[PDB]
């Protein structure tokens, strides 16, 4: 629900945004310990 | 030469750019690699196939450094200069720009070298660059860099006494006089075989590549896959056959059997791989072995077929690496069992995965198909048993290819969404080039 | 109630002292020792001319101290990690002792960025941490690495800041978990950004400058007038030390 | 009279400026140096002029603004500073007859980079640290003895407010002001501590022995009694004075008085003395070598790097 | 903890065994120097001397004053870092 | 820094001018090469690492000696002395890896060519044994040279500032010795002979 | 002697000044007098190297011919030449 | 993910302490003895250089094989009271 | 921007020539044996240029000697920056119009790597010690002391910012609003007398800044008197 | 996430009784996740109480020689004797300790303090003279007042 952009572009990093910012790491999997071993 | 020096100085200006203006940093770093692509285009427009077998000759006095152009070197230069901007498009640090600029300079200089000592000096000047590239602190493996650097140094150290011995024997290091003097073909031949069997992945001494090409990032992965193995094939074609033919002949059964067993074991080993990147790593071994056998066959058109296959792999395999890199970066893992339902999740990306998988599998409407047809024509004319051995195991590579593709693509949708504009643009040159060379490569 | 004179200085006592109201041009030094406590800065350090640094302060790597910032390590030792950003008019302080019982030195880890108007005093700042504006960490509190502190946030003494999280408020409280990308690059991104700005400023450093000419001209005028005075600080210091020794020895028995 | 008070050349004794030259060698060297200076200045100005608009700004010294005047106004009562006659140039040029400068106790110490102007009284042993601002321009500023103004704090008054009551700011004796604190139109009683980074608004008054928490926000016109600790934004009462905290404030008074004395000692040194100290440090490091040839003949003083007696 | 709780105990018993003012069977693994043995401060000092002599250490006077029991000596030795 | 350059230079010159013998030194060359390589691989201490590196280099020089052809001996001695001069006056650690790559025989810099003509002259007499031994020891050098590179290249950049004046009192000689990448241009021709 | 020796020396002096400013934390372009002096030094030094090559080659041909190893005049030009290669 | 160190911590540290409660002597003596041996008997290999290569390589392999490493060198004789 | 490149090369050449001239004058002072050049005097600069990029200051504007500006700073007619304040435009342009006060040791600048250009209107009062980063503000707004305005937020013309509050990034506040708190929020509307006090605010700052400029000019006269 | 108490240093406070080679007890406060020797330096121990690590790519790491009582033996993180790191540790035993070895001899660089380490008591182990390079050596005499914490840097070079 965050706002990482302005109404006119201008990507905002949103360092101090309460919501979790969508990023490159957004679609990372949750590793399975047995699989990792 | 003057133009080349201008590019050399112009590329170095990256470090002189203050880091404050990142936009211009990216622009300059990309344009520096853009320029040589147009320069090689201008060269190709300048070449004459009705002229001498070598054109654009230049020598830097008594400093060795003999530079001349054949079709093989020009085509390899074109393919490399196409590859490099994509690699630049995948980097974010000035250090990476500098390293890849130096690597590209070294590759281009070696690609048209005509001095065996010159090739020796210029080729392995990038070994430290690869060492720094592969074993990066946060994500790389030091062991892979250690491996590859030791293998390359071992090869070069084996070769060097042979190089200096033939130098003293003939008083020079130019190929066009090395090819014209009587020499002890055997020792130099062993040196050349050792180096170019280390460089091109050939069993048994080939084990550095599976770790190296996987530990490296996407740009270095594409570089290593599409360039440094072809340095071996152009090495054969430019040096070994023109200089020492008798050694080439007396070793032909050994080279052939080694290539065959390499192809067979690599093909069988690939199915047991559990990571996509390792699967792509083993894939190139069979192609390189096929190239080497085609070169050593010398039956009807061996050099041209080998060049065609080298171009085909340097076109297709980097696309596999691009897809692998996109999936890893937007997934943070390379482990197969975390890939599923990719077609519904990444429609265009999965379609590209399919197309380039078929490209790896030598199917019609692709340059790889004509490449392997010509290579098998050359092999068959020498003998039919080797051609049958290559023909019989065609199913075994496509086996792992289709298995991995279907396993990761179909099934339960889970993972990243489809590709971005930058990723599609990176994919684009390989698709267009493969289509163009698989429809009307010649005219 | 302490006399402004020090006979036991590492360099000897000052013979002539000058009143501040008698100063007609400012002589503010950016970096200067404190008795036997001396600074330690990298060769490529950016120190803004209006910054304040003194005494036993440690600075590592591509760190930076910006305009009007203060690092007063008079009561303890101060350490600054590699490539750490200190923006304009911030203070890094310390005390003689803390209730926690640890070293009262204020520790700043590498790749830690600080916005303007921050007060740091007797706190351990682990590497890769963002410090907001109008934000303070009290004595004995510890901020774990890979953390971001919101501006206008108060960190009480002897408190803890668990890592991998975003915290803020007055008093500070949990807000949200830092994303893995934020831990991976963003902290280093800010570090490199402000280091690039600091080096940009350092590039055009015309040091020591030319403003000394006018002061030199005024002194030269005094020389022409002869009113400029010669004083051997070494021998006058020796005489003052001998006077101190004599007067001290003449008061025990 | 260390060992060679009468033999050492003046150049060693006065490294900041050599005396008048005597010999032809010295005079010719001085002339060559003057020519070098002139040519270098000409080259510098040529480079600046070809550089363009950016070079138009030069290296000019900053005024000593820690003691700077403000305007003597009719309505404004001078009760903290003191009116003084303006320099004759100011009067003859731009009509300035009376100026008011701070009334500063000689024992007090102010950093060389602060901004203190006009109607300010500083208590005996009171301190103003680096980077702070104390602009007494429209009202008075009263600071008690042994009272500290820490770094980057702001002290300002109001001649006109929302309610239009010109209220001066008064600070008692033994009072602590935090780093980067905010002071505006408030009264602070004796032996009080103000947190670092806090913010005090107008009409507020603090009783003696009270605590201002760091970073807190003071509402306009609010009174906080003694023996209380307040925090929040705006602040709320939280806790009473623990027995040890008043003694902690006293310890702060003592230790920061010592700090102010030491910093005054460090700051009140002349340039030539600082260069002498630098040369002394240089020679001392040259003497840090145990294998220095002098160490079997000449014994040097630690503080002055001069021979006191021979070793053998 | 710097030494074993048993070997130290048997060594202590053995060094106690060779005192003329003590009863060889009255010595127990845990006892009291005053109530059980009826030994004064000087005898306790002599005890401390013998124990330190066997164990090759040094004990300041205050620690010896704190020592008044066999278990005290055993735990003191086991708490000594110079133990051998 | 003194020891690595001067007495060795003078002894090589006196050997070249007024020395002949009717024997070999090959077994000692094997001792020096193998022992220096293994020790420099195995010693974590930087001082002993460079010590065993020096042992391996002096073994290489002895190998050059045994097959005559003192021109390569001279040039390699000069290159190694240049490197040692660059070594012991280092204040920044970024250039420290350049010494390793100028010692590990990496192509673009002078150590490679200095070892290269030595190998050329060794093959000029077909000294197969010692040439192969030198090649293997050259390979073994690369391990600890890469280790050096890791230790002082892939690290945060930090250089202490001078306090007693003398501000980086050896910049000039350092940066001058750095300009060895430009040497191979003049070196590749028959220069030293 | 080589044609571009002095240019190589000037480039070496350029990098020399660059890395001198590197070793002191300064911008690469600061203190240009060092750059000029280093360029002059490199130019003269590599000119000396180019001349020394010719000196050594003349020494080589002289020594070889004096020993009795007489050459056909065609290859003597490979040694008896101040070529501006 | 992290692999586990095999074995027990206590046992492995005790093995780390095996044959190390001993003072290190001076390296001077070994150095003097090596120099003396070289000065005294190295001339025995003077006739060696003419020998057939097969025998010389056999000798090299033997000499490499029988070598004992000075670092981490320990004997049972270091902690026994009698022969 | 080839004009930028030409300006940059001219600046670099002039900068190197300044280096050479000042170094040679240092050498000449060494020959004359007087080391006044060695003095570690403060180099704090009111006007600090960024290569070719220079602050533009109205002839009716004013900056304190402790006040500083860097980069392409635009201060409008009768616009004041008070003592010790730091407005930075080295990386991003900051534009300020007429009759605006930047009070003592208050911060307005854009130094976040993605902070856009900063816009300041007219009759704008930034309180003592307030921090403004990457934000735009309309006319006639009281910016409170020690307050924080974050990036790309729009302060519409006519609102109120209470002292010491924190404004979140991209959080636009409409006109005529009183806002407070670190998670700042609307409190109430502006009152008539409060707005009148705000409207009377600018002229007092203008007259005081002119007076301060006069006193500073007197002090500079005395500084010259020392050497002139 | 609810009324969970605010994070304070008390919850991670670790205390260890350390006795010098002169037999003087000293109270030291430690923190979870950090090495014992780092806190030892943080306490004010003399530089003679420390030594460089004798391993590869770890020579910037300091350590002190201590004795671990019997109970806490299992809290020491395991190290392979066959490993290269184990070889470095064995070189440390071989050189630094010599005949100062005791079955409780251990290295603080491998002690990661935790909850269980609260109340643990250790003392300093004696060492032989040593030299690493020009700027950091040990005479064999513990007569000094310089704090190891006062060294600006750890120069392996
Ligand atoms: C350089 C010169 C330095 C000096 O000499 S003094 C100048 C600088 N000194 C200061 O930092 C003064 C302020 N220090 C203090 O924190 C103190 O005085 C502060 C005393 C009231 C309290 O600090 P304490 O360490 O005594 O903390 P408390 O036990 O009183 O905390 C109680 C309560 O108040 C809250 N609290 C505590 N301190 C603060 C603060 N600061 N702000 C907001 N809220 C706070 C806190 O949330 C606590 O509740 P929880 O954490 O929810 O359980
Ligand atoms: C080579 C040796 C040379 C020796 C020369 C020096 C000889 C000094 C001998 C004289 C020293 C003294 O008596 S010192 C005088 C000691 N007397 C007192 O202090 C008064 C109270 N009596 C005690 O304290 C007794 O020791 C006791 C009742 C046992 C208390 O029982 P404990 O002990 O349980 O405590
Ligand atoms: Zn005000």
């Amino acid at each position: 629900e965050a706002k990482q952009f302005t109404p006119d572009g201008k990507y905002m990093p949103g360092i101090f945004s309460k919501a979790k910012p969508l990023d490159r790491s957004t679609q990372w999997v949750h590793k399975n310990p047995y699989i990792e071993a | 030469m003057f133009i080349s020096v201008l590019l050399i100085l112009f590329a170095l200006c990256v470090t002189l750019i203050p880091e404050a203006h990142y936009h211009m940093v990216r622009v300059w770093s990309f344009v520096a690699t853009i320029i040589p692509m147009w320069v090689v285009t201008w060269m190709w427009w300048n070449f004459d196939a009705s002229g001498h077998g070598l054109q654009m000759l230049v020598i830097l006095g008594r400093s060795h450094l003999a530079f001349g152009i054949d079709g093989v070197a020009l085509s390899l230069m074109l393919l490399t200069t196409v590859l490099f901007p994509i690699c630049m498009m995948l980097l974010r640090t000035v250090a990476g720009f500098m390293t890849f600029i130096l690597l590209e300079v070294l590759v281009l200089s070696a690609l048209c070298v005509l001095d065996l000592l010159g090739f020796y000096i210029l080729f392995e000047a990038s070994l430290i660059l690869l060492f720094l590239l592969i074993g990066r602190a946060p994500y790389g493996s030091l062991e892979a860099a250690y491996k590859i650097v030791l293998y390359t140094m071992a090869g070069s150290l084996v070769l060097l006494p042979t190089l200096f011995m033939i130098y003293s024997e003939c008083g020079t290091t130019n190929v066009l006089y090395m090819t014209c003097a009587y020499n002890h073909q055997t020792v130099l031949g062993w040196g050349l075989l050792a180096v170019l069997a280390v460089k091109i992945p050939l069993m048994p001494v080939h084990l550095w590549l599976p770790e190296a090409h996987v530990a490296a990032p996407t740009a270095g992965s594409v570089l290593l896959a599409g360039v440094l193995l072809k340095l071996g094939g152009i090495g054969f074609l430019r040096f070994m056959l023109p200089v020492v033919p008798e050694f080439c002949v007396s070793v032909f059964p050994l080279v052939s059997t080694l290539c065959l067993v390499s192809f067979l074991f690599s093909t069988l080993s690939t199915l047991r791989q559990i990571d996509l990147k390792k699967i792509v790593a083993y894939s190139s071994i069979a192609h390189m072995s096929m190239v080497t056998l085609a070169i050593f066959s010398q039956s009807e058109f061996s050099a041209y077929s080998s060049s065609f296959l080298m171009i085909a792999h340097g076109l297709i395999s980097p696309a596999l690496f691009l897809i692998v890199g996109i999936l890893y970066d937007r997934a943070h893992t390379k482990f197969i069992l975390y890939f599923s339902g990719l077609g519904a999740s990444m429609p265009i990306g999965s379609t590209l995965f399919f197309l380039f998988t078929l490209g790896n599998l030598a199917f019609p409407l692709f340059p790889n198909f004509i490449a392997e047809v010509l290579c098998m024509v050359s092999i068959f004319a020498v003998h039919e048993l080797l051609a049958y051995v290559f023909c019989v195991c065609q199913v075994l590579g496509a086996a792992y290819g289709f298995w991995a593709f279907n396993r990761v693509v179909h099934g339960l949708p889970r993972g990243p969404a489809d590709v971005t504009r930058t990723e599609f643009h990176t994919v684009l040159p390989l698709l267009i080039g493969a289509v163009w060379l698989g429809i009307k490569p010649m005219a | 109630g302490v006399s402004s004179q020090f006979f036991d200085a590492p360099n000897g006592p000052s013979v002539k002292q000058v009143l501040i109201e008698d100063e007609w041009y400012n002589r503010q030094r950016s970096i200067f020792p404190l008795l036997d406590k001396e600074p330690y800065y990298p060769v490529d350090v950016f120190v803004a001319p209006n910054a304040v640094v003194c005494g036993d302060v440690d600075i590592y790597g591509g760190a930076s101290v910006f305009f009007g910032a203060v690092l007063r390590g008079d009561l303890n030792k101060i350490r600054l990690g590699n490539r750490s950003a200190i923006l304009d008019r911030a203070v890094v302080h310390a005390a003689r002792a803390v209730p926690t019982g640890l070293n009262a030195a204020t520790l700043i880890g590498e790749k830690v960025t600080v916005e303007p108007y921050a007060v740091l005093r007797s706190c351990r700042v682990e590497p890769k941490v963002i410090i907001g504006a109008r934000s303070v960490v009290c004595e004995g509190a510890v901020v774990e690495s890979e953390s971001i502190l919101a501006p206008n946030s108060v960190v009480p003494p002897a408190r803890r800041i668990p890592s991998g999280e975003l915290w803020g408020g007055s008093p500070a409280k949990f807000i949200r978990k830092l994303t893995d990308h934020e831990r991976d690059r963003v902290l280093d991104d800010v570090s490199t950004h402000y280091h690039n700005l600091a080096t940009m400023f350092r590039r055009e450093a015309l040091e020591p400058g030319t403003a000394w000419r006018d002061v030199e001209a005024w002194r030269q005028k005094l020389v022409d007038q002869g009113e400029y005075e010669w004083i051997n600080f070494r021998e006058q210091k020796y005489l003052m030390r001998l006077q101190h020794e004599a007067e001290a020895l003449e008061k025990l028995t | 009279m260390s060992l060679f008070k009468s033999s050492l050349p003046a150049g060693f004794l006065f490294p900041y400026r050599h005396p008048k030259a005597k010999g032809l060698v010295e005079g010719t060297l001085y002339g060559l140096g003057s020519l070098f200076r002139g040519v270098g200045a000409a080259l510098d100005e040529l480079g600046s002029m070809v550089q363009g608009p950016q070079g138009s700004v030069k290296d000019h010294v900053q005024p000593n603004l820690a003691f700077a005047p403000v305007h003597r106004k009719p309505d404004v009562p001078v009760n903290a500073g003191q009116v003084v006659p303006a320099p004759p140039a100011a009067a003859r040029t731009l009509k300035i007859k009376e100026v008011v400068v701070p009334n500063k106790h000689s024992t007090a110490f102010v950093a060389a980079n602060a901004n203190v102007l006009g109607n300010v009284k500083l208590g005996a042993g009171s301190s103003v640290w680096y980077g702070a601002v104390l602009r007494g321009d429209v009202n008075g500023i009263e600071v008690g003895a042994n009272s500290n103004i820490q770094d980057n704090a702001i002290v300002h008054v109001s001649k006109y407010s929302m309610d239009g009551t010109a209220r001066p700011t008064v600070i008692g004796n033994n009072v602590t002001i935090g780093h980067a604190a905010t002071v505006h139109a408030c009264t602070i009683e004796d032996n009080c501590l103000v947190g670092m980074g806090a913010t005090v608004l107008d009409g507020a008054t603090v009783k003696s022995g009270s605590i201002v928490a760091a970073g807190a926000v003071v509402p306009p016109n609010t009174t906080i009694p003694s023996g209380q600790v307040w925090a929040g934004s705006p602040a709320k009462f939280l806790r009473h004075l623990e027995p040890e905290e008043a003694s902690f404030i006293g310890k702060s008074a003592s230790c920061y008085a010592e700090l102010s004395a030491i910093h005054k000692f460090e700051q009140s040194k002349t340039f030539e003395e600082q260069y002498t100290e630098s040369c002394i440090i240089k020679d001392r490091a040259a003497l840090a070598d145990p294998s220095n040839s002098v160490h079997q003949m000449w014994e040097y003083d630690s503080q002055t790097a001069l021979v006191a007696r021979a070793k053998r | 903890g710097f030494l074993d709780k048993d070997s130290v105990t048997e060594r202590v018993l053995h060094v106690t065994k060779h005192f003329e003012k003590i009863d060889a069977s009255k010595v127990s693994p845990a006892a009291s120097f005053e109530k059980d043995l009826g030994l004064d401060s000087l005898d306790v000092v002599e005890l401390v001397m013998a124990l330190e002599e066997e164990f090759g250490l040094e004990i300041p006077d205050a620690e010896a004053d704190k020592i008044a029991s066999v278990g005290d000596a055993i735990n003191y030795i086991c708490s000594n870092p110079m133990a051998k | 820094l003194y020891l690595s350059t001067a007495p060795k230079l003078s002894l090589f010159t006196f050997w070249a001018s007024s020395w002949h013998h009717d024997f070999s030194v090959g077994v000692f060359i094997l001792f020096s090469m193998f022992i220096g390589s293994i020790g420099a691989y195995g010693q974590p201490a930087l001082r002993s690492l460079f010590a065993y590196s020096t042992i391996n280099e002096i073994g290489l020089l002895l190998l050059a000696v045994e097959t005559a052809g003192f021109h390569t001996l001279y040039q390699h001695l000069g290159i190694y002395i240049i490197t040692q001069l660059l070594l012991w006056n280092l204040t920044d650690k970024r250039l420290f890896a350049l010494c390793a790559v100028s010692l590990a025989g990496l192509p673009p810099f002078a150590g490679f060519f200095g070892k290269a003509w030595i190998f050329w002259h060794a093959m000029s007499v077909q000294a197969f044994s010692l040439l192969a031994a030198a090649l293997f020891c050259t390979l073994l050098s690369l391990v600890y040279y890469l280790r050096v590179i890791r230790l002082f290249w892939t690290a945060p950049v930090h250089t202490a500032a001078s306090f007693t004046g003398a501000p980086n009192q050896t910049t000039l000689t350092s940066a001058c010795a750095v300009a060895l990448a430009f040497a191979p241009v003049m070196l590749v021709k028959p220069f030293v002979i | 002697g080589w044609a571009y020796s002095g240019e190589w020396g000037m480039l070496a002096g350029f990098c020399f000044g660059t890395l001198k400013n590197v070793q002191e934390g300064k911008a690469w372009f600061r203190r240009p007098y060092i750059h000029g002096a280093g360029m002059i030094a490199g130019y003269y030094l590599f000119k000396a190297a180019a001349d020394w090559e010719d000196e050594a080659l003349k020494r080589i041909i002289t020594r070889y011919e004096r020993k009795g190893y007489a050459i056909p005049e065609d290859r003597k030009e490979l040694f008896a030449a101040n070529q501006y290669k | 993910y992290k692999p586990e160190v095999p074995g027990n911590t206590v046992d492995n540290w005790t093995e780390l302490r095996a044959s190390w409660n001993k003072e290190r002597a001076s390296s001077l003596g070994t150095n003097y003895y090596l120099n003396v041996a070289v000065m005294g008997f190295a001339y025995w290999l003077n006739e060696a250089y003419y020998f057939p290569p097969r025998t010389l390589y056999v000798g090299a392999l033997v000499f490499f094989a029988l070598y004992v490493r000075k670092a981490y060198f320990s004997t049972p004789y270091a902690f026994k009271h009698e022969y | 921007n080839p004009i930028n490149g030409l300006k940059t090369i001219l600046h670099r050449v002039g900068f190197a020539m300044r280096e050479s001239g000042q170094a040679l004058e240092r050498v000449g002072c060494r020959l004359q044996g007087v080391y006044s050049f060695e003095e570690k005097l403060n180099r704090h600069a009111t006007v600090l240029p960024m290569r070719h990029n220079v602050p533009s200051l109205d002839k009716t504007s004013w900056v304190a000697p402790s006040g500083m500006v860097s980069g392409s700073v635009t201060l409008g007619e009768n616009s004041s920056v008070w003592y010790g304040a730091i407005v930075r435009g080295d990386f991003q342009p900051v534009v300020v119009g007429s009759n605006s006060n930047i009070q003592d040791a208050a911060y307005v600048g854009a130094t976040s790597e993605f902070s856009g250009p900063v816009t300041i209107g007219d009759n704008v009062s930034v309180g003592h010690g307030a921090v403004l980063k990457g934000c735009t503000v309309g006319d006639n707004v009281l910016i409170g002391m020690n307050s924080i305005i974050s990036e790309h937020a729009e302060i519409q013309s006519g609102a109120v910012i209470a002292a010491g509050s924190y404004v979140e990034e991209g959080t636009t506040v409409p006109s005529g609003e009183v806002w407070a708190g670190s998670p700042a929020k609307k409190l109430r509307d502006v009152r008539a007398g409060e707005a009148e006090y705000l409207k009377s605010l600018p002229g007092r700052y203008t007259e005081l800044a002119g007076e301060h400029k006069g006193i500073m000019k007197v002090l500079k006269m005395k500084q010259a008197e020392y050497f002139a | 996430h609810g009324p969970a108490q605010t994070p304070t240093v008390f919850d991670k406070l670790v205390e260890v009784t350390v006795v010098d080679m002169n037999g003087i007890r000293h109270r030291v406060r430690g923190l979870q996740g950090q090495s014992l020797a780092q806190a030892l330096v943080e306490y004010g121990f003399p530089d003679t109480y420390f030594f460089p690590n004798m391993g590869f790519y770890t020579q910037h790491i300091v350590d002190a020689h201590v004795f671990v009582p019997k109970e806490f033996w299992g809290k020491v993180q395991n190290v392979d004797p066959e490993s290269d790191d184990g070889l470095a540790v064995k070189r440390m035993f071989r050189d630094i300790v010599q005949d100062y070895q005791r079955d409780t001899s251990f290295f603080a660089s491998y002690i990661t303090l935790g909850a269980e380490h609260n109340g643990m008591t250790v003392g300093i182990g004696p060492i032989k003279p040593w030299i690493l390079h020009s700027e950091w050596a040990f005479a064999g005499v513990h007569d000094s007042r310089n704090k190891q914490f006062d060294k600006p840097t750890v120069e392996i070079w």
